[PDB]
């Protein structure tokens, strides 16, 4: 007890505890995003038009997670893309229960598209299934999605051409940009069965350099503000 | 008939103490309730703990025994703790309802800037405010009214004292507290206002059924401090410019005392026992 | 091709063989054994400062010494004696879900979703701990991992694979490949000679570091296994699965001993140990619990409640005075 | 997808191959280790608070 060994390792403890204090405060800072959707679904262009002039503010490449620092508005964003992980989703999502919002970015293009696995699967309906997956997960009750639907000038040209009753057989309507974008935002939204409790925030893609940022930060505001709302039980 | 007030009034002290314990107790062992709006909460229940163990008795006793048994030492004492302890819980809340207006309108301060020395800052100001209020009658400005009938524990009736106690203790806390939660309820009805048709309807039931929750947290938030509090400062601050003429009838006075001693009591019942927070904690507890 | 022909014959065979070794059970040998009784654990030590869901602990050898890894991004080794913080490793990755503690002691390692095992020397010069290696080669999350020497250390990885590294050069020196799905729990034989790894393919496959081929699989489970060890004896060891069944697998019976399952019990198992004499089995549980099985006898023995969300993590010491308990609520609990 | 399928025989075939003992050996071995250490296992026996680590010193 008295002995100065004793001493030491308890003054060690102490300041290693309050270094970890100051780390943990540091990072309930940082508003933690978790960023999904489809290969080829615009994930990298969402991530290349966020760290423009905003980011980071001999270690091995990785290619498992993939860890975006911004800073918007004062507000410190952590985004995840776990893009390089080919396994089974099941045993690592529970690690993101806790994030802020899901970044769900889909390609509006991609619904004339199929996948290479097989023929008969459009490419659309497994971005529809992946969202249907990763909205109603048992962790993600709570946790509001953000959905980018990218890829909007090629979606209009590819339904100029071709038209939209491919990828949706019960679909009928004209064939123009307004009303298959908004048919496509509603079919997203109406996977959402926890209506109550989570909210799908969704935005066209556009090339302007702050407005998807910009959506980004409204959302997680909202989002926060809501919290506070519910926690005083005002919403 | 003094049987049936001394029980009413100790089950009324019994359970205020037993609710603002189990408050202070769950909070304090709890790791979960362990941030700042959590730490207004806990200090509330501490403030009321403090009034429900040491001015509730006295005052119980006063209210039995209809007379001052005690002297004019601890006549001054429980005068200045029921001051001090009651403008403090008064401030409590008035902090709690700064704190959520804040953690509304200001998501920015929320994530970046607060923490738990803000919540040390706000409980040291709400009891500076209680001592400022508490401590001058002692100290000056006090009539010899008090200390004319020795079988009586009246506070200070000086006009002056009047004003200024009462205005510092309730009129501007509710003044206040009412201009923060009206803008609270600005930013919450802004934001939930903020098949397809099948879809719509249900959008719309949500929307309703939002507005009604929030009007009925922010009803059985400040009419309860309004039926508590209100009707107990109006008459202590008209009773001392109307000297004659304005009789207090004893039932209706020590009715209108207790509305405001029961705040203490109803105080966890709203901001502690109602969240769904301290409710799982209490089911772990037990 | 016509090889499915075959295949499905061999394994008819394996199953036939098996069957013909399975002559009596081996609740029916420990029936007359008497019962272990009621094992009463109380908490002795609560170790605080993690500040995330913990996930992976490990002991040290000397049986004080202990390592875990939680969400928050820091590896901290503690004094379990004193409760004392030894060291706080900063993570360059948050995200880690796995972490070893060498036998000698002078290094640890940690690894999760980013696919690079980090080997961190503890004890150096400047007495600063520093990350001495970074083990990259694996293109799945890191979900097991544990040292054979200084140099030495096998690691399972979600892309189907085991590996052996050499430290020394950084490269694998051996891959295990076989498994259908994530390899998610890892053991090493007492002797550090074979190792079994439980996958998501709900099947237990056991290994030579050496010549790294599949030595025999074993098929019992359901659903996917989570946890894997070695009884101490080393010719036998106990699987955790998401069916909330553990089940022993003999190794030179090549099949299933016996089954650990309650009826009150429909969440999986994260977590599998054995007590030093291995009569204990210890399994943490999705709801918050560590049940404490008769490994002989197939009763549950005892519960450690105490945890709030979930044990994520479990280890008994080498000299087996205790047992520690490691959950997503950010504590660490000494049991003994 | 045939190449594989040579691999996966030839794994099952020298699987097939490895000597098994009955199942009443390896219970009995098992049951035989966990008596014999039985004394030495501090969670199965409770071991006093004099030379318990982590109770007393
Ligand atoms: C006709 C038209 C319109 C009118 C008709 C209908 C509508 C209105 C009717 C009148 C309402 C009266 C009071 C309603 C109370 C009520 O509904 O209570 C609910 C259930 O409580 C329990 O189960 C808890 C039960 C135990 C409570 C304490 C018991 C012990 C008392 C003594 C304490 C000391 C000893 C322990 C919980 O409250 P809630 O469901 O009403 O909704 C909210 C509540 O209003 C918000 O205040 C709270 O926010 P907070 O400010 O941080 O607390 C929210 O989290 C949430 O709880
Ligand atoms: C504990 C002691 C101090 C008594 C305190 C009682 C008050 C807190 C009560 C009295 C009247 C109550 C209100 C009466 C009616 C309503 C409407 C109710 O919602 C509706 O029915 C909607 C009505 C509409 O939209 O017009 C929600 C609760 C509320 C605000 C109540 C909130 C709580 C109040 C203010
Ligand atoms: C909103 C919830 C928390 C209920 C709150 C109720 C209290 C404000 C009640 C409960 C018992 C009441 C007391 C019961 C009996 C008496 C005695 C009564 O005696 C008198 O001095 C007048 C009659 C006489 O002269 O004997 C005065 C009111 C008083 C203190 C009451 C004051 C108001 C009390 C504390
Ligand atoms: C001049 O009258 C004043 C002014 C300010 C005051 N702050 C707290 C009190 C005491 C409140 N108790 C509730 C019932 C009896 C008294 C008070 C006061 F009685």
């Amino acid at each position: 007890t008295l002995s100065a060994e004793d001493k030491a390792a308890v003054e060690r403890s102490k300041m290693i505890d309050r270094n970890l204090r100051e780390d943990g405060e540091k990072a309930a800072r940082e508003v933690k995003l978790l960023l999904l959707g489809a290969g080829e679904s615009g994930k990298s262009t969402i991530v290349k038009q966020m760290k423009i002039i905003h980011e980071a503010g001999t270690r091995v490449k990785t290619t498992g997670i993939v860890e975006t620092h911004f800073t918007f508005k004062d507000l410190h964003f952590k985004m995840f893309d776990v893009g390089g992980q080919r396994s089974e989703r099941k045993k690592w999502i529970h690690c993101f229960e806790g994030v802020t919002a899901i970044i769900f970015c889909v390609a509006l293009s991609d619904y004339d598209l199929v996948l290479a696995e097989d023929e008969e699967m459009n490419r659309m309906h497994e971005s529809m299934k992946l969202f249907d997956s990763i909205c109603n997960n048992k962790w993600f009750t709570d946790t509001s999605i953000i959905l980018f639907l990218n890829k909007k000038d090629l979606f209009e040209e590819k339904i100029k051409k071709s038209p939209l009753t491919i990828c949706y057989p019960e679909y009928a309507g004209s064939n123009t940009y307004e009303e298959a974008a908004a048919y496509i935002q509603c079919q997203f939204e109406d996977l959402n069965k926890r209506k109550d409790t989570k909210e799908i925030y969704t935005h066209f893609t556009c090339a302007t350099d702050t407005k998807n940022v910009q959506f980004v930060f409204d959302a997680v505001t909202d989002v926060i503000i809501k919290n506070n709302l519910k926690d005083c039980g005002l919403f | 008939y003094q049987v049936i007030t001394s029980l009413l009034l100790g089950t009324l002290i019994f359970c205020a103490v037993l609710g603002n314990a189990c408050v202070v107790a769950a909070i304090a062992l709890e790791r979960s309730l362990q941030n700042v709006a959590n730490y207004l909460i806990g200090s509330l229940a501490v403030t009321d703990l403090m009034v429900s163990v040491l001015v509730l008795p006295m005052a119980a006793l006063y209210q039995v025994l209809n007379k001052w048994t005690l002297g004019q030492v601890t006549c001054d004492l429980f005068i200045a703790l029921d001051v001090l302890c009651c403008t403090s819980s008064i401030w409590h809340l008035c902090a709690i309802a700064l704190d959520r207006y804040w953690a509304i309108t200001d998501p920015i301060d929320y994530v970046n800037k607060r923490t738990p020395r803000r919540a040390a800052a706000l409980i040291s100001l709400t009891w500076l405010i209680g001592f400022l209020i508490s401590i001058p009658p002692m100290l000056g400005w006090r009539t010899p009214e008090d200390r004319s009938d020795p079988d009586a524990c009246t506070i200070s009736k000086d006009h002056g004292y009047t004003i200024y106690s009462t205005f510092g203790a309730f009129y501007i806390p509710l003044l206040l507290m009412l201009v923060l939660y009206g803008r609270i309820f600005r930013a919450a009805r802004f934001r939930i206002r903020k098949k397809n048709e099948r879809n719509a309807e249900a959008k719309r039931k949500m929307a309703l059924a939002r507005e009604r929750k929030t009007v009925k947290t922010l009803g059985i938030i400040m009419g309860t401090f309004i039926l508590c509090w209100l009707p107990f400062f109006i008459v202590a601050l008209v009773l001392p410019f109307c000297e004659s003429s304005c009789h207090m009838p004893t039932l209706l006075g020590a009715i209108i005392n207790w509305l405001g001693y029961s705040n203490s009591l109803l105080n966890p019942v709203i901001y502690a026992y109602f969240n769904k927070d301290f409710q799982n904690a209490f089911k772990k507890i037990i | 091709d016509q090889l499915r022909q075959e295949a499905e014959q061999l394994k008819n065979q394996i199953r036939d063989a098996r069957k013909a070794c399975a002559d009596a059970t081996l609740s029916q040998i420990t029936n007359n054994i008497d019962p272990v009784g009621r094992i009463q654990m109380r908490t002795r030590r609560t170790l605080r400062g993690h500040l995330a869901k913990i996930y992976a602990m490990h002991w040290g050898t000397d049986s004080r010494l202990l390592v875990s890894a939680s969400q928050d991004g820091k590896l901290i080794i503690w004094d379990s004696y004193t409760t004392n913080k030894v060291h706080a490793i900063p993570l360059r990755s948050s995200w880690v879900m796995t972490c070893a503690y060498a036998p000698s002691g002078n290094y640890v390692a940690c690894g999760g979703l980013d696919n690079i095992c980090s080997i961190y020397n503890l004890k150096t010069r400047e007495g600063n701990v520093r990350v001495s290696r970074e083990l990259a080669g694996h293109t799945g999350y890191l979900s097991c991992c544990r040292f054979l020497d200084d140099n030495q250390i096998v690691t399972s990885s979600g892309d189907t694979t085991c590996a052996l590294w050499d430290i020394e050069t950084g490269q694998q020196t051996t891959t295990f490949t076989g498994h259908t799905g994530d390899v998610m729990s890892l053991s090493l034989a007492p002797d550090t000679r074979l190792f079994v790894s439980g996958a998501c393919d709900a099947s237990a496959k056991l290994w030579d570091v050496r010549e790294g081929m599949c030595r025999q699989t074993f098929t019992g489970h359901e659903s996917d296994i989570n946890a894997i060890c070695f009884f101490p004896n080393g010719n036998a060891f106990a699987t955790g699965s998401d069916d909330a069944t553990c089940r022993l697998f003999d190794l030179r019976a090549d099949q299933e001993l016996m089954t650990y399952s309650h009826d009150n019990i429909i969440c999986g198992i994260t977590s599998v140990s054995f007590s030093k004499s291995g009569r204990l089995l210890l399994a943490g549980y999705d709801d918050f619990n560590c049940n404490v099985w008769d490994a002989l006898k197939a009763d549950r023995a005892g519960v450690l409640a105490g945890h709030d969300n979930r044990v994520s993590c479990l280890g008994v010491t080498d000299d087996g005075m205790a047992v520690a308990t490691g959950s997503w609520d950010s504590f660490l609990k000494i049991w003994n | 997808s045939i190449a594989q399928a040579r691999k996966l025989v030839e794994q099952l075939k020298m699987e097939a191959n490895i000597d098994r003992i009955k199942v009443s050996k390896a219970a009995a071995d098992l049951m035989a280790y966990c008596e014999a250490h039985a004394k030495e296992d501090p969670l199965l026996t409770p071991v006093p608070a004099s030379e318990n680590p982590f109770r007393e010193k």
